[PDB]
């Protein structure tokens, strides 16, 4: 009613004056306010604001000045702000609302070096999108295969990636949609890395992964320029060719995005230095 | 012994400009010669000014953005395509880059998509018209259509010039019913293109972003209809209804007049795409695909909430399926539509057409109308008496779409809407087998529950002899003649025939040409005349 | 010139015209021969178009028309080079004419076979068989007529002189199978030629093997093979690699050093080429010297050279990751520690001068590079020769190619990096270091939206170069100053030794917040390069605290200037060191005794590969994946070796993460070192500072009689401040103090406030812990918790739980002060039920703390708490340990498996606790993750060596499946811990089928693994009088032996498999040499069979009748031509 307003009022005013740790406080204040009457949607925002101020914080303390001495004390108050957010966002129903605040959340996680939180956090979002919104689903599961990577979780990062495909097939096919063409080139390019690097053996070997080589042994929706190098670093890695993985690795950096030159990268060092020997 | 490569190092050299006029006057002549440059023997310099603008992007001027917006518009990114896939030292720039230049990739997603974000409105309008523009002329390669530029360019050029000569109860704006012939490369383009801006809605954080995404997205449903392009707006379809509706159920989206309404007309544009497939032949009855009827009846449900406040705000009243007064949210709303109403009391600005209050309420009568299509008599029945009575307080404001939601409810009440009447190639075949076939083809064949309308319909007759507005009176000759049509007698609208008298001796203007816009209205009026011809 | 596309679409549109007027007209043969040689080239790229197919189609069934197709390809297969025109062509030279089946095959060999496309050059084979296949299937004297002899003989001669005879075996054996149609004992110098034939190569394809093999020549003669040109540089890391794992376990390594004196040789040899006199490298104009640029180009241009500088590079990176935990004598010599500065700057420069003149190096040259530059700076001796007053060209052009190679790969064309008297390249070195710091915000923030054009594998490296470069002299202060002061009116006059010694800020424009930000940013990133700076920001910042934004800011920055100096190794250098930790848990007395000891061996080893794949590498910014060490100093000093923190660092605390924590050090470390009852670090007093914080803050919050009462957002950091600071104390009575700062303060404050309790309540428990906890103490802090605990702000709890592991670390708690126990451990259980297998869902870091508290509750104080609470906690981790990925984050599940590894392996546990930790063991080994069961493998290896027929057959079953069913590194690291394991708790005869078995089966995906595993077995038993033993199993195995599906890996094995029977000291040496050779058949692999096989039973044998069971079994499958019947020869005589 007119608590609710004040509290508004003082939080922008502190705003202005860049005390937001108090603002933000105050922002959860209101959002207090909203539940004593029930505003879902009031309630929402105020929340919501007040978790931006704290990751604003944690940024400013991690990113604007990197002090040393901080240890992540601004996120553990925005998680709950937005946890709790999100919680009342399900429970009247919006899925994709909570869902967008899952992926606020774990964009500040992974900017803010947990990249293994932020895939937890982007994984959950793409469950509550993926019943409505196939596409948007896809793209935060795109968001946690890339913080997987990040984490060094290269199977884990394989399991969605797996997974984005067939959804992708699922939802957006035959041929591609062109939306849904995208996210299986970059499924199709990250899986054969991810399975050269790690090299399942038989007994592990889905049937998903096992067809996919065969591919590699037409193109589909992959330019034929990088599915002929994708196909000779397939033969080139089974037969231990070291010198042509040298040179196909400099011929598809311009073809390859950051993310999956640092895949065959690790796929090159990996067949020159092999890891678990402990020298 | 001038060159005509003098000015490339002069247009670059005055883009880097300290002062922002000259910037502008610079990005002003970079679009004179740019695609012109492309299409030449300087086509590397051409390229290199495409470059060159893409750092206007985060000037402090709003002139110099809307500018470069405009420039990259007018790039046909086929060409651009073209001539990146053969260059070979421009990728690497002045310091020896590594990768590629993805100008398309950098100008739809770092300027068109990010100026959407803008704070400026101006340069979010600018921005999502570029947007449309830019849809036909993408390139992405594996696309079934066109394999390589060089197809994409050469079916431009040929689908002009090579153009085979020939030739060869009403649904509402946004419903298509036979099943479309899409091009299937630009059905991919718009494809992307919608997820590239669907993805930045929910993956906003400020409120510019989320205005300049709605507004993209609902003028992409206008220049590419939904009910054309199902496959391009995601897998018949809505695409991202609950996308949208998510924004309307909102706090602080519904507030911005401008955006709301854009999402109105989206919305109503997506749930109306999925028409003919989500019909069968409870509440809602119509509808096959019972997924879509929360979403149907939460839109229709919202519509008439705004449209009341809409009536509360003209009848200047202070605040059951159109009640507001219940929710906090539309409280605030009022507050806003009741200043803005208020602002518009007290001017005389009479040509203004960029006015919120009445653009608002003239889309919120916008996507009513087109929702009642897909809806009967038996789930509208009980609710069609408020929506009368909400029609009466804003018909003297917009009477133009009062009449067309008039009309609508005339098609529910008496079962004539939708919802009530249901049941490889490159060259050689672009350039000359396509063309050469369809021609020959063609030589071949050559061988061979009404009483309540009344006070809302009175008004129309009435204001139709006093106004000059020609789209307000050809509307009512539509509504008359549909009148007409569902056999309601003549004699009861026209009791004592002053309406045909009006008409007739209004020919007496058009024919000695005193009647300003009598080309608008002549055939609504002719069309009236030979219904009436069979009516005694 | 990218010319015209509607030129082109006429130019591609005419040509394809042209095509279908002459496959309409094929009566008139001048057209068709027209576009045949002058626009093959076009009629290839256009092949996929219906008029193109069929003018090929046409050309195809004319045997003139395919013979002028063939040579006009010869003509032009330059141009057809690209994999996607290769493709083309191939698909066009498919369905050629028969009659020209001796041209195209000649054109295959000669110009298409050798390729770097795998796919086309299996393409060009699979249609050059096709064309051999209808040559002898035609008629014998046209075939001859296609082929001629010397063509026959010359193509074959080409297939023998390159490599393509053995890698198209199919191919080779079809053009002989048409030509016939048309008509010694090993003794130590045999053992040396071996290595010779393999590690003299350029080959990369098996260099751990090969690394092993030069470790086993004589340590006299290791000088002169790697020193001798042609020896396989490539092999230099490898040997230091393999070299350092004999040091890192006190044997001294001849390997090691024998590789370091050739490493540093050839680096001072490359030196020596160098010009004499070195400029700053200048990627834009590097023309205006003549020969000094022109020296470079014949040196960096040269292939030969170019390619040792990464390669030297490797093993230099090698070198200097090692060198910090070296002994003494192994140390960088003082004279090679100019070449090695000018060596650096060299590849470099020469990583650059490739990125200008061709594309960018090769990943692993350009890891190299950075390495060597990484590593360079951060060594002492190292980094005084670059920041000298001579080497100012070298600072200069590891500026320069840094920031070049930087922009190369992150910054596109039409981009920038940073989105919004003296000579000019020392100012232009100032303006790209503070460029590439601002950078470290955006662009090289691992992670960030803007790093998504840098691979992850170069963010750390040049985070660490820039840094390490930014603390240089020559830019050092200019980089301190804020870009926002340059752009204001502040212009001072530079001078020094570089001319760039720019004074410190002036304190008024630190009143402005958006500059005290960056100046706060640029001291934490870069930290201080002396005391003198140190004291200098300390000044500064204390000038700050004479609006309350800039007094909150600079309580921050003082914060983080004083914490920055418990950094171990340099106290200032944030490239070098992480925080200082002091565990709370002592070393365990399970470990070192007779089976310990034991178990800390293979523990060890699984520890290691634990680290490299689940370890956020913070401390680390190379590549290198054995480098994991913990900032665990002797505080008996030197930092503790990572192997003896096995079980000791805190469980809350991350695997790998070097951060900031709330229990950093024990007040068991306050206590030994500073001689407290219940400093100069690096030359810098902080005596003086930590006192000054605490007279200070005393007078800053306690005192509310003056005027003002100071500010709500003031308060809560002082304490946050002094906290973190109390990490330094040093007496006993600056723990008074700290103490009666907060105690009054808790009742000034109102206690409607929770953002300030976070930090107060555990800094009055940690305060209160090294105080004593005594009587007077305990009773108003005990109160403090539980009044925290029933929090809305759940940071207070956690905090103030972190407090309570404070409280009840070592100081013993007062009976009377039992109280606390039971609400927290009740609140232990209670908060932990709804989230015990949820985890996800709930905040991770209050998991993390109210698993390491029970833990250490649960070790040292077992009576306070019931049983209840102690059974339950191994069941309550137990349910999150098995459950799935999303279920249980990894950190998560890291730290409670190696709590209950600590809290077994510690005899605290009680007996029905223990042996329930021990069922959960074997369902956490099968999990997809390689880290979850690796980590799981570690649990199982504690839970069994602690509790030393009927348990151990279920759990050495899991060890040999997991070779089977595992990833390449997960079943390289089992077996290298699998020659221990059946040798302590297995009889040599109750584990001996399964080892061989296993090394034979169709279901076993890595033999060349189990290989190793039956050599260390073998001479396991060989060396401990056993010898007769291994002769016994051999023969049982032979008839199993002989019927391998393969043949190839029949003769494979049995020559592994003689050499782990071996007693001779130089036939058990080449187990790497033939481990390497896995699958070949090559003549030099048959006459190894025999002679591995001579030395078995020939030399050593049970008996003479034996004999007879050994010649019986062979007998069997003695084929007319393969290596057995060679073999039966050879010991027929
Ligand atoms: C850039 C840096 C990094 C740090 C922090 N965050 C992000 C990136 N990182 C450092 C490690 C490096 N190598 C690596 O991961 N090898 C992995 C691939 C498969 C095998 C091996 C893991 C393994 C080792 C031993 C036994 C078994 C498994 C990659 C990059």
């Amino acid at each position: 009613a007119e608590a609710g307003e004040q509290f508004g009022q003082l939080g922008r005013e502190l705003r202005a004056q860049e005390c937001l740790p108090y603002a933000a406080w105050c922002q959860l204040a209101v959002a207090r306010c909203q539940q004593a009457l029930f505003h879902g949607p009031g309630e929402a925002l105020a929340l919501t604001e007040a978790a931006r101020l704290f990751l604003r914080q944690e940024r400013d303390a991690r990113q604007r000045l990197v002090c040393p001495a901080a240890y992540g004390e601004p996120l553990q108050a925005a998680a709950s702000a937005l946890g709790a957010a999100v919680r009342l966002h399900l429970e009247l129903g919006q899925p994709a609302a909570a869902a967008a605040l899952c992926l606020e959340l774990a964009a500040a996680l992974r900017d803010l070096g947990q990249p293994a939180a932020a895939a937890g956090h982007f994984q959950r979002a793409a469950q509550l999108q993926l019943p409505q919104l196939p596409l948007a689903a896809l793209q935060a599961l795109g968001e946690a295969a890339s913080c997987q990577l990040l984490a060094r979780d290269y199977t884990g990062a394989l399991a969605v990636f797996t997974r984005m495909q067939r959804l992708a097939r699922e939802h957006g096919s035959p041929a591609a949609l062109g939306a849904f063409s995208d996210v299986l080139v970059r499924c199709e390019v990250s899986r054969v890395l991810l399975l050269l690097l790690l090299q399942p053996p038989p007994a592990k070997l889905l049937p998903e992964h096992a067809q996919t080589l065969e591919k590699y042994s037409s193109s589909g929706q992959l330019p034929e320029e990088l599915f002929l190098l994708l196909q000779s670093l397939v033969m080139a890695t089974h037969e231990k060719d070291t010198e042509a993985i040298k040179s196909l690795q400099v011929e598809m950096w311009p073809l390859l995005t950051a993310e999956q030159n640092h895949l065959l990268h690790l796929v090159l060092q990996e067949t020159i230095s092999p890891s678990g020997q402990g020298v | 012994t001038f060159s005509l490569a003098d000015c490339i190092p002069l247009l670059r050299k005055t883009l880097k400009d300290e002062s922002s006029v000259t910037c502008k006057l610079a990005c002003t002549a970079v679009r004179n010669c740019v695609m012109s440059l492309c299409s030449s023997s300087y086509s590397e310099l051409g390229l290199q000014l495409i470059i060159d603008v893409l750092t206007l992007r985060n000037s402090s001027y709003w002139l110099v953005r809307t500018e470069l917006l405009e420039t990259l518009a007018e790039i046909d990114f086929r060409l651009v395509s073209f001539l990146e896939a053969k260059a070979e030292n421009l990728h690497r720039g002045a310091h020896h880059y590594t990768g590629l230049l993805k100008l398309q990739e950098r100008v739809l997603n770092n300027v068109v998509i990010h100026l959407l974000g803008d704070e400026d409105p101006r340069v979010r309008h600018v921005a999502a018209a570029s947007l449309i523009r830019l849809v036909p002329k993408l390139f992405y390669k594996c696309d079934q259509g066109q394999a390589d530029p060089v197809v994409a360019v050469a079916r431009d050029q040929s689908s002009v010039y090579l153009k085979l000569l020939m030739h060869e109860t009403r649904i509402y704006r946004g419903y298509n019913l036979l099943p479309s012939i899409t091009d299937v490369t630009m059905e991919n383009n718009l494809s992307r293109v919608i997820a590239a801006v669907s993805h930045e809605l929910i993956t906003s954080t400020t409120r510019a972003l989320t205005f300049g995404c709605c507004e993209a997205l609902c003028l992409l449903s206008t220049a590419f209809p939904v009910c054309i392009w199902s496959l391009g707006w995601h897998c018949c379809t809505v695409g991202m209804a609950t996308m949208i509706l998510t924004l309307l159920s909102s706090a602080w989206f519904p507030l911005d007049l401008s955006a709301h309404q854009d999402a109105l007309i989206l919305a109503g544009n997506l749930l109306a795409a999925s028409a003919p497939k989500s019909l069968r032949s409870e509440v809602w009855p119509a509808l096959g695909d019972r997924a879509l009827v929360p979403m149907v009846e939460q839109l229709f449900s919202h519509l008439l909430k705004v449209i009341n406040i809409c009536a509360h705000v003209l009848d200047d009243v202070a605040p059951s399926l159109g009640s507001f007064y219940h929710l906090p949210s539309y409280l605030k709303l009022h507050d806003v539509l009741k200043a803005t109403h208020a602002n518009y009391k007290v001017t005389l600005d009479l040509q203004n057409s960029t006015e919120k209050f009445g653009g608002f309420l003239r889309s919120a009568l916008d996507v009513l109308s087109q929702i009642l299509e897909l809806a009967t008599l038996q789930d509208i029945g009980k609710c069609v008496e408020e929506i009368l009575g909400y029609l009466k307080s804003c018909f003297s404001r917009e009477p133009m779409m009062a009449t067309v939601c008039v009309q609508q409810l005339l098609k529910t009440l008496f079962g004539t809407n939708l919802a009530s009447q249901f049941d490889r190639p490159g060259l050689y075949h672009y350039c000359f087998m396509a063309p050469y076939t369809h021609f020959t083809q063609a030589l071949a064949d050559a061988s061979l529950h009404i009483r309540l309308f009344e006070p809302l319909v009175i008004k129309a007759l009435k204001q139709y002899t006093t106004t000059t507005c020609v789209q307000l009176q050809k509307q009512v000759l539509d509504l008359l003649a549909q009148l007409v049509q569902l056999r309601v007698n003549y004699c009861l609208l026209d009791s004592d025939q002053v309406f045909i008298g009006f008409v007739l001796k209004q020919f007496e203007y058009i024919e000695v040409g005193q009647f300003r816009e009598s080309e608008a209205i002549i055939p609504n009026i002719f069309f009236f005349l030979v219904l009436l011809s069979y009516e005694r | 010139k990218l010319g015209m596309c509607n030129r082109e679409i006429v130019r591609r549109g005419a040509l394809i015209l042209f095509c279908d007027y002459v496959c309409q007209n094929l009566h008139d043969s001048e057209h068709l021969t027209w576009l045949i040689v002058n626009h093959i080239q076009d009629l290839i790229s256009l092949s996929h178009e219906p008029p193109v197919q069929d003018f090929i189609s046409a050309v195809h069934r004319n045997s003139a028309a395919s013979g002028l197709f063939i040579q006009a390809i010869q003509s032009r297969c330059e141009n057809l080079s690209t994999p996607t025109m290769l493709k083309k062509t191939l698909q066009c030279l498919e369905g050629i004419h028969l009659s020209q089946s001796g041209a195209v095959l000649t054109l295959y060999v000669d110009r298409l076979l050798c390729t770097p496309f795998r796919v086309l050059a299996r393409m060009v084979d699979i249609l050059a068989c096709r064309r051999v296949e209808m040559l002898l299937a035609a008629n014998l004297q046209s075939s001859m007529a296609q082929l001629p002899m010397e063509e026959l003989n010359r193509i074959q001669e080409y297939l023998q002189s390159s490599g393509l005879a053995q890698r198209h075996q199919r191919l080779y054996s079809l053009l002989d199978r048409f030509r016939l149609s048309t008509m010694v004992s090993p003794d130590k110098d045999w053992y040396v030629h071996l290595v010779k034939s393999q590690c003299w190569t350029r080959s990369d394809s098996a260099l751990l093997e090969g690394a092993e093999l030069v470790n086993r020549i004589p340590a006299e003669d290791m000088n002169a093979f790697m020193m001798n040109s042609e020896f396989n540089l490539s092999l230099l890391a490898p040997c230091l690699s393999l070299g350092m794992s004999e040091i890192s376990g006190g044997q001294k390594s001849a390997l090691f050093e024998a590789a370091r004196e050739v490493t540093l040789a050839r680096v001072s040899g490359t030196v020596q080429q160098l010009p004499a006199v070195h400029h700053v490298f200048q990627p834009e104009l590097p023309a205006e010297p003549a020969a000094y640029w022109s020296k470079l180009n014949d040196l960096f241009g040269d292939a030969a050279l170019y390619q040792s500088l990464p390669t030297l590079a490797r093993a230099l990176a090698q070198y200097l990751v090692v060198v910090s935990k070296l002994p003494s004598h192994l140390h960088l010599p003082p004279e090679k520690e100019k070449d090695i500065v000018k060596f650096v700057v060299a590849t470099l420069e020469a990583l650059s001068w490739h990125l200008i003149h061709e594309q960018i190096p090769l990943s692993l040259d350009l890891q190299a590079g950075l390495d060597c530059c990484c590593l360079a700076l951060q060594l002492p001796g190292l980094w005084s020769v670059v920041s000298s007053t001579e080497f100012v060209t070298h600072a200069c052009s590891l500026i320069y190619c840094v920031h070049f190679i930087l922009e190369a790969v992150a910054v596109q064309p039409g981009e920038q990096l940073l989105s919004p008297q003296n000579p000019k390249y020392i100012t232009a070195a100032c303006e790209m270091v503070a460029e590439m710091v601002e950078s470290l915000q955006s662009v090289l923030a691992l992670g960030h939206k803007r790093n998504s054009g840098v691979p992850a594998f170069l963010t750390p490296l040049l985070r660490n170069i820039i840094i390490s470069l930014a603390r240089l002299p020559l830019v050092n202060s200019y980089t301190r100053v804020p870009p926002l002061v340059w752009k204001l009116g502040w212009s001072p006059k530079p001078g020094g030794d570089f001319g760039t010694a720019f004074p410190e800020i002036p304190v008024e424009f630190l009143q402005e917040k958006e500059v005290f930000k960056e100046f706060i940013y640029r001291i934490n990133t870069l930290g201080w390069t002396s005391r003198t700076q140190f004291e200098e920001t300390w000044a500064t910042l204390l000038g700050v605290l004479v609006r309350t934004q800039i007094n909150v800011l600079a309580v921050q920055a003082i914060t983080s200037l004083v914490l920055s100096a418990m950094t171990v190794p340099v106290a200032g250098n944030p490239a070098v060191s992480c925080l200082e930790q002091q565990p709370r848990n002592k070393p365990l007395k399970a470990l070192d005794t007779r089976f310990g000891r034991k178990l800390s061996i293979i523990r060890g080893i699984v520890e290691q590969e634990i680290q490299a794949m689940v370890s956020k590498r913070e401390n680390i910014a190379t590549h290198h994946l054995y480098q994991a060490w913990d900032p665990v100093p002797s505080l008996s000093g030197a930092l503790i070796s990572h192997e003896k923190l096995l079980l000791q660092i805190n469980p809350e605390r991350e695997l790998g993460s070097m951060s900031y924590k709330l229990g950093q050090v024990s007040i068991h470390s306050v206590w030994l070192g500073n001689s407290i009852t219940p400093k100069h670090r690096a030359g810098v007093d902080i005596h003086s500072c930590s006192q000054f914080l605490l007279e200070l803050y005393s007078r800053w919050i306690l005192p509310s009689s003056s005027a003002r009462r100071t500010p709500a957002i003031l308060i809560s950091e002082v304490v946050r401040s002094l906290l973190v600071v109390s990490d330094l104390f040093t007496e006993r009575n600056q723990f008074e103090l700290m103490y009666v700062t907060l105690t009054e303060l808790r009742r000034v404050h109102p206690s409607e406030d929770e953002i300030l309790a976070q930090y107060l309540v555990p800094a009055t428990c940690k305060a209160a812990a090294v105080l004593g906890m005594d009587k007077a103490v305990a009773e108003p802090v005990s109160r403090l918790l539980e009044s925290t605990l029933r929090s809305s702000h759940l940071p207070s709890r956690v905090g103030a739980l972190h407090g309570v592991l404070y409280v009840l670390e070592c100081d013993l708690l007062d009976d009377t002060a039992k109280q606390l126990i039971p609400v927290i451990s009740d609140y232990l259980l209670s908060n932990l039920k709804g989230i015990a297998h949820c985890v996800n869902i709930h905040s991770q870091q209050h998991v993390l703390v109210m698993c390491a508290t029970a833990f250490y509750l649960i070790e040292n104080y077992p009576l306070d708490v019931g049983p209840e609470f102690s059974a339950s906690i191994i069941q309550m981790c137990g349910v999150m340990l098995s459950g799935s990925e999303e279920s249980t984050p990894s950190i998560i599940y890291h730290c409670a498996l190696r709590g209950l590894e600590r809290l077994l392996l510690s005899e605290q546990l009680s007996r029905l606790d223990a042996e329930s930790l021990v069922k959960l063991s074997v369902d956490r080994v099968n999990v997809h993750s390689p880290h979850r069961a690796m980590a799981a493998l570690g649990l199982m290896l504690t839970c069994m060596y602690t509790g030393k027929v009927i348990v151990a057959m279920e759990r050495v079953s899991v060890l040999f499946d997991r070779i089977r069913k595992g990833f390449p590194c997960e079943a390289r690291v089992v077996a290298r811990i699998l020659p221990q394991f059946l040798d302590d708790f297995f009889p040599p005869q109750d584990i001996m089928n399964k080892v061989i078995g296993e090394f034979l089966s169709n279901q076993q995906p890595y033999p060349q693994f189990m290989a190793t595993v039956v050599y260390k077995v073998f001479q396991t038993l060989h060396s401990t009088g056993q010898s007769s033993m291994v002769r016994d199993w051999v023969m049982l195995s032979l008839s199993n032996f002989t019927q391998r599906a393969p043949v190839a890996m029949a003769t494979w094995s049995l020559s592994c498999f003689f050499v782990s029977a071996s007693t001779s000291p130089w036939v058990a040496a080449i187990l790497p040499h033939v481990i390497s050779r896995m699958g070949k058949l090559e003549q030099v692999d048959v006459n190894l069979f025999c002679l591995v096989a001579t030395d078995f039973y020939r030399h050593q044998i049970e008996e003479e009748l034996d004999r007879r069971a050994f010649q019986s079994v062979l007998e069997v499958v003695a084929a007319p031509g393969s290596p057995y019947h060679r073999l039966l020869t050879c010991l027929r005589n």
